[PDB]
């Protein structure tokens, strides 16, 4: 069958949010307040098209 | 002559009866052979409305926003 296409590590490297789970859970509501206006573009992309390797931008 | 007049039938009556009756049963025989040929090809290919055993009804398939994004 037709083989799969995957993006290489020339693109899959964003500087990660290297904080742990405690502070990331504690800072939740203000993260929803100031930011998370443009994340719904990402989440709508992910729910309309069921394909990661598409909405990675 | 009196016996033929009061009891029996004309050969016209019986003759046209035979001819009509052969017309009727020729229709019956042709429909019967055509029936079994239609049945054998309809079982073979399945295009007809007879041999359609019930598959899944898709009305219960309700697409919606789920929990997991990759379904």
């Amino acid at each position: 069958p037709g083989i799969v296409e995957l993006p290489s590590l020339e693109d899959l490297k964003v500087q990660e949010v290297k904080v742990s789970s405690s502070v990331l859970k504690a800072a939740a509501h203000h993260y929803g307040a100031q930011c998370d206006k443009p994340n719904k573009e990402f989440m709508l992309c992910r729910w309309e098209e069921k394909d990661p390797r598409r909405c990675l931008e | 002559r009196w016996i033929a007049r009061t009891f029996f039938d004309a050969p016209e009556k019986n003759y046209e009866r035979t001819m009509a009756i052969l017309q009727i049963e020729s229709e019956k025989a042709e429909l019967r052979l055509k029936e079994l040929e239609v049945r054998r090809l309809m079982r073979a290919k399945g295009d007809g409305p007879w041999f359609q055993y019930p598959t899944i009804d898709k009305a219960l398939i309700d697409h919606s926003p789920k929990a997991t994004p990759d379904n």
